[PDB]
């Protein structure tokens, strides 16, 4: 699962001129119910 | 007012909120007031003579 915290919205910032600076933030985290549920292989020698 | 509206050539861009700018204050003008004085000199030796 992906724990989301910020939910990007209409964010604006300063101008200090004729331009219009904009940004988009996001705070996200991973969640796994049980580590021993899934599995991974790693390619290598030996 | 001291508008100081020297224009020359003005062609700007959106270069991040130009900060230099410029500003003129209001200049002051203050005069003075003079005191007038006119004296009179008369003696009784001639003030009574018609």
């Amino acid at each position: 699962t992906q724990m989301v915290l910020r939910a990007p919205k209409r964010t604006e910032l300063a101008k200090d001129g004729s331009y219009e600076k904009w940004m988009i933030e996001m705070e996200v985290g991973l969640r796994h119910r049980n580590p021993y549920a899934s599995g991974v292989l790693f390619t290598a020698a030996g | 007012d001291a508008l100081a509206s020297v224009d020359g050539n003005n062609a700007h861009v959106e270069g991040s909120r130009a900060e230099d700018g410029e500003m003129k204050p209001t200049v002051i003008k203050s005069n003075v007031t003079q005191i007038l004085r006119k004296v009179v000199r008369v003696s009784d030796t001639a003030n009574t003579t018609a």
